[PDB]
């Protein structure tokens, strides 16, 4: 309540005197009264990063600071970044500090929740390594992922990153109470309005009844001040673990990506003018990663899941972004051009798919002993590509004809019908679940689909799904 | 037929040890360049602490 | 279980006994609250040292008293230290009470248990930095620690009193070493400690899980800090656990505690240290880092007899990215640590469970502690293995049908067959030196290399079970005698028949 | 250049004109933008605007970072 | 390190003795005052030592030297951080010594125990005067052997030692006999190793050497020169290794 005074300002960071004793703790939300270019009065809100002392505290400021003159009124709230949490979050896009930008009108639901707030406790966090089960037979088979777990990304552009978000979005959202926080921090505008409207004309956002959505949204813009893409993963992860807590959802979270979280750090840390770490990332770069990734966790209420983007300095892990994102991920989804040139989608690459997941006691002997025979299959004949399918043809062996043929149909069969490519490209959309993704990998395997045609198993969701295809190609065949 | 033969053998083997040769530069080339980049942005706040 | 009678009596206890003391403390005023800093103008006769206590509970440290404020560090977020409160030097100077109540129950850095069991009844206190023993206090270390893997308990072995660094790239098994160290000593009156600076909290409640599932508790603390907590408490719970250990190494125990990991500790000094304004040494780390690991390090020993015959062991991991070991903390601390057990990411994503290189792994005092049975049996399994790792590069072009090269690749193809291992399911000493003389002797060169993993495990539940007189013999003499070769060649080739036919 | 507009604003020039500049090539670019009116701008280049920027933090003692250039 | 100065000292000065001084290791003798001098607030030098670092080295080694009252001789370690040779302290550690035995990571790594990089180790006393004609040109010699195997180093690595000349796999292949020649088991380490101890001469090592370059010694096997001692170590074991068929 504690009404005070600009000081000084230097850019985003900015000094707020206040009355002698009572004094805001450090990151506690400060509204500073401003105006416009007109005068209108508009509102900029702080967050006190270091209490300087003799009455004066440091703020970094979440919105630009053009409309800030010294000796402002400053009004803190005395608790952190608030924001709403519960349906109205479903459905729309926020902003840094929670106030929505997808102007149909304002929010509702007044209960709410600061931005920082603790770790579940050491005896809340489940010890059940479960799985996280998914419509794609892919990240079933190859990549399992972890409930709670941390599962980044690293395919480029036109190898579908957004349609494989839709589709985890889709099957958490089908196959189970799921909810999906996609919180975008360095979202470059246009790409995350392409990425809205891709939302809304595939269905996953309803917009005759908003708030049944599957999605909420929240936009770290790059022409935000330093410390709105800071919070803006704070953001989406608070309206996250709502859902966790209260409604006891399996909820999926989206960071895309954390090298802008990264780098925002670096840049409110090296405008707040401490001494950079060894690269020049922030000197608390381990704590800041550390806060935000040990509150995505699995408790006995519910199950917060993170697949969150990573951008690699010229591919360089030595560097401490990537080397720090990696201490706190469990899995890892290179997304391939490779397999995006030769046109079967999702376009991720199994050889170069990591799990800790992928362990015999804890997915059981049969699924580990079939996702080995099938990365044996492929290591096979990523090597003879270069042997047979250039030169050699020298009726290369049964034994390795036997091996070609059949990855030809695991590489045909990896593929799957998305929901959400229906409307893209016509492939209507199936979910294959774990234990049937095994039994058809271990059938194409075991010897027992090897004479229907290599392309009975392209683009087909179960294994009698595509027996059913080479049947009715064959009912062309003979026609 | 046998030199064609051991000339595709010692250009795999000089093929595994130029991927080889090339792991470990990429390895010390990622030192040297954050050992470069550390010492500039030190000697760059040194300085601007020393004024 | 029923309550109400007896409260009505504990509630009048804590009236009775009580001294109402009368005392003159230190009090300052609080100023600055920044960078896990707060300088107090107050505190005039403030020990360098003192648990300053805060108003709003955070417990302080007073480090930087210069002469008008002095400036303390905080044990924890101080978030809520509103400003201009008071302070109370506590008199103590950073001590731990200890007690044998740990055992079992985890804890924070500042001693504070998370279990939700239940409090630590410690009367004893014991300082974070207690004074290393020095050259008189010491006593060369023959006692062994076995790991219950068989290639470091077999050519990298570890004494009672000797560090092993666990040095490893990220994902490499490092954890596995250290919890099957841990649960090989369900019998040994080795009071283990696994303190785990700065992880996930994940690992750690399912490392807690598994030592409470393997019988485990009963003789170990798990000190923990995960990465959401600050830099300071990271920074200070490793000497926690060191004082834990001490506790127990003065009074004529052995112990063994694991950190995990000393690069993680390095991280939170690097950032303690640039947010306290010191100008930082090689590639930022603060120039005082060696001495940040050595001061802790150099506590880990074996006690004399004139100073009891406790011991402590030291297992610390340094974790290495782009595998260098030229990289600055895993250099200093190999210049601290006896030796160093490297777990190759190449071999680990090959499949070699665990992935231990066997060339480049040091003990300084591992002969000496290494048994006489061990000995005997591990000599010509690390000649042969040495000349397998040798006869590898290169084993295409030049030696390709010699009948040496053929044998020794089905015997260093087998070698490391029988070193790799499940996570979680150690062998015990007599259980390691059959498996090893088997592959000394050679009595599985001609099976499948597909089936010797199970030929092994037959082979350890027949001399289990049908041999009730290996395990006697090899825990008597400590020799490998020749009455138990002869008797375990008779098991050897009863199981060969069961196996073959 | 019967529709081309050229700002530019030289080396010679203080650090100020030269931080400046490419915001005035967009307001012009948006003004003629927000009257219906495709439109199209350059900007050469952004590494002399950010030397100048950079510049101007030095000078007023704002805290350099990563290869000299201030936080912004 | 100046506690043990003045205790040599004192020895050297008055008792006319040759004293020896072990010292072990005095690269924790420059970070200690790298440690102390970032808290005494002085400025922070290259990149993280005091700025007075040579005069620190100075104060300890100009007192070490020779006078004719006496003698000291000062064997000391001096680590090289992170396994770098020209970071400041030990690039001004090099210049008071009057001799340096740098210790590779790639010899310790392959196994030639000591790894002593051969010809990056220098002293200012292989000079003709002192050592002689014969030694001094031996020493040349071999010198000159062992860089032209480095500098083929490289093609040999990416290639192999086919495409060479045979007046050049003359010098790869005495070079490589000599790279293992120059190990020799130590009578402290055969406690890890297994082979005990070998003390070997100084007329007897030029000798051995002289049979390796000759080419007297060039038909039997590389690894058979590999941890011995005397030359008749090396030859007995090139005829010992052939009976054990
Ligand atoms: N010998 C083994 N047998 C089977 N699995 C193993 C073995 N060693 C390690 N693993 C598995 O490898 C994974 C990583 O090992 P571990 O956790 O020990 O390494 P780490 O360095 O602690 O990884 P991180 O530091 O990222 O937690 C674990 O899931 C573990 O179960
Ligand atoms: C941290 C506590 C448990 C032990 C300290 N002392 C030590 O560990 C050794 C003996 N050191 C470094 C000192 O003698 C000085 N003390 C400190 O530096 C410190 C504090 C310190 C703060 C920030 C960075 C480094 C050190 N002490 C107060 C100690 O008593
Ligand atoms: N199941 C599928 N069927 C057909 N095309 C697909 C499928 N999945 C992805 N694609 C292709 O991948 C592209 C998606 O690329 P996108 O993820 O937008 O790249 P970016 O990472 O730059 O956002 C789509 O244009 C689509 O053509």
């Amino acid at each position: 309540k504690n009404l005070g005074r600009i000081a000084q300002i230097i850019g985003p960071v900015l000094d707020v005197a206040f009355p002698p004793g009572k004094m805001p703790n450090i990151y506690n939300a400060l509204i500073v009264k401003g105006r416009d270019t007109a005068g209108q009065p508009m509102n900029v809100t702080c967050e006190v990063q270091q209490l300087l002392g003799n009455n004066r505290v440091r703020a970094v400021a979440m919105s630009a600071t053009d409309g800030l003159t010294r000796g402002m009124e400053v009004i803190d709230t005395g608790a952190p970044l608030s924001v709403p949490v519960g349906g109205a979050t479903l459905g729309r896009i926020f902003n840094v500090l929670g106030e929505p930008v997808d102007n149909l009108g304002p929010v509702d639901t007044r209960t709410t929740s600061p931005i920082h707030r603790s770790a579940p406790a050491f005896t809340q966090l489940d010890t059940k390594l479960s799985i996280f089960e998914t419509g794609i037979k892919v990240v079933d088979l190859l990549a399992p992922y972890r409930r709670g777990g941390k599962i980044g990304l690293f395919g480029g552009a036109g190898v579908g990153k957004t349609v494989l978000i839709m589709e985890l979005i889709n099957n958490i959202a089908k196959a189970h109470g799921g909810v999906s926080v996609f919180g975008g921090v360095g979202e470059r505008t246009r790409e995350g309005n392409d990425l809205y409207m891709e939302m809304k004309e595939s269905g996953v956002i309803n917009e005759q009844n908003i708030a049944e959505s599957k999605v909420a949204l929240v936009y770290g813009q790059m022409n935000e001040p330093p410390g709105a893409r800071m919070r803006v993963g704070l953001t989406a992860l608070t309206m996250a673990e709502y859902f966790r807590d209260v409604n006891e959802q399996d909820v999926l979270l989206f960071i895309d990506n954390i090298f802008r979280f990264v780098q925002a750090g670096s840049e409110v840390s090296a405008l707040l003018g401490r001494m950079p770490s060894a690269v020049g990332y922030q000197p608390t770069l381990s704590t800041e990663m550390g806060s935000l990734q040990e509150r995505i966790t699995s408790t006995k209420e519910g199950s917060i899941t993170s697949i969150q983007a990573v951008y690699v300095p010229a591919d360089d892990l030595t560097d401490p972004a990537p080397a720090t994102t990696f201490a706190h991920l469990d899995a890892t989804t290179v997304l391939s051009r490779g397999l995006a040139a030769k046109g079967i989608y999702p376009a991720v690459d199994p050889l170069d798919s990591t799990s800790t997941m992928l362990q015999p006691r804890i997915v059981g002997e049969e699924h580990y002993e079939i996702a080995q025979r099938v990365k044996e299959t492929l290591q096979r004949y990523k090597e003879l590509q270069d042997i047979i399918a250039i030169l050699g043809l020298d009726e290369l062996s049964e034994e390795d004809r036997l091996t070609v043929a059949r990855a030809r149909k695991i590489e045909r069969f990896l593929s799957q019908p998305f929901f959400v490519a229906e409307v893209f490209t016509g492939s209507p959309g199936k979910y294959v679940g774990l234990a049937e993704t095994i039994r058809g990998f271990q059938l194409i395997l075991s010897g027992e689909l090897d004479s229907l045609p290599e392309q009975a198993f392209y683009l087909v969701g179960n294994i009698d799904e595509a027996t059913a295809k080479a049947m009715n190609l064959e009912m062309e065949s003979k026609l | 037929a046998s030199e064609l033969a051991a000339r595709m053998t010692a250009m795999s083997n000089a093929t595994d040890n130029a991927n080889e040769l090339k792991k470990t530069l990429s390895i010390n080339y990622n030192r040297a360049r954050q050992a470069k980049i550390t010492g500039e942005i030190l000697e760059i706040v040194a300085g601007a602490n020393a004024c | 279980t029923i309550r109400a009678d007896e409260i009505s009596k504990i509630i009048r206890e804590r009236i009775e006994g009580y001294n109402r003391e009368v005392k003159v403390v230190n009090t300052g005023t609080v100023l600055q609250v920044g960078d896990g800093i707060a300088r107090i103008h107050g505190l005039d006769e403030v020990m360098a040292g003192e648990l300053v206590e805060f108003e709003e509970g955070t417990i302080g440290i007073a480090l930087n008293l210069e002469s008008n404020n002095v400036g303390v560090v905080l044990m924890g977020d101080g978030l809520m230290i509103q400003e201009g409160s008071s302070v109370k030097a506590t008199g103590r100077i950073a001590q731990i009470p200890v007690s044998e109540a740990y055992l079992g129950r985890v804890i924070n850095a500042l001693a504070k248990p998370i279990d939700g069991r239940g409090e630590i009844t410690a009367s004893e206190s014991r300082l974070i930095e207690s004074p290393a023993p020095g050259i008189m206090s010491r006593r060369s270390v023959y006692e062994p620690l076995q790991t219950g893997l068989i290639a470091i308990d077999a050519m990298i072995p570890v004494g009672r009193g000797q560090r092993e660094l666990i040095i490893g790239d990220r994902q490499t098994g490092k954890t596995a070493v250290a919890t099957d160290t841990i649960l090989n000593q369900q019998g040994q009156n080795v009071i283990c400690v696994y303190v785990a600076i700065g992880q996930k909290a994940s690992s750690v409640a399912q490392v807690v899980t598994n030592f409470q599932e393997r019988g485990a508790m009963e003789y170990t603390i798990v000190v923990a800090e995960t990465a959401d907590s600050p830099a300071t408490l990271q920074y200070l719970a490793p000497y926690t656990g060191a004082a834990l250990a001490e506790y127990f190494m003065y009074r004529e125990r052995h112990t063994l505690i694991i950190y995990d990991d000393l690069s993680k500790q390095a991280q939170a000094y690097r950032q303690m240290s640039l947010l306290l304004r010191r100008p930082p040494g090689r590639e930022a780390y603060p120039g005082d880092v060696f001495y940040l690991h050595s001061r802790l390090l150099e506590r880990a020993a074996k006690l004399s007899s004139l100073l009891g015959e406790g011991s402590m062991t030291a297992l610390p991991i340094v974790e290495t990215q782009a595998g260098d070991v030229s990289a600055y903390i895993p250099t200093n601390v190999i210049s601290i640590t006896d030796g160093q057990i490297f777990l190759s990411a190449d071999l680990f994503n090959a499949g070699i469970r665990p992935a231990i290189n066997v060339g480049i792994s040091v003990s300084r005092v591992g002969s000496a502690a290494q048994i006489k049975a061990m000995k005997k049996v591990a000599g010509k399994l690390k000649l042969e293995l040495a000349q397998f790792a040798e006869l590898e590069a290169f084993a295409q072009f030049a030696s390709d049908l010699d009948k040496a090269t053929q044998n020794q690749l089905a015997r260093g193809q087998r070698l490391r067959e029988l070193l790799k291992q499940p996570q979680s399911a150690p062998l015990t000493v007599e259980e390691q030196v059959m498996t090893i003389y088997t592959g000394t002797n050679g009595y599985l060169d001609s099976l499948e290399l597909d089936q010797v993993r199970k030929y092994l495990v037959e082979l350890r539940t027949y001399v289990k079970t049908n041999k009730p007189e290996f395990q006697e013999i090899i825990s008597s003499t400590k020799t490998f005698t020749e009455e138990a070769e002869a008797l375990l060649k008779e098991a050897i080739q009863e199981q060969m028949e069961r196996f073959l036919l």
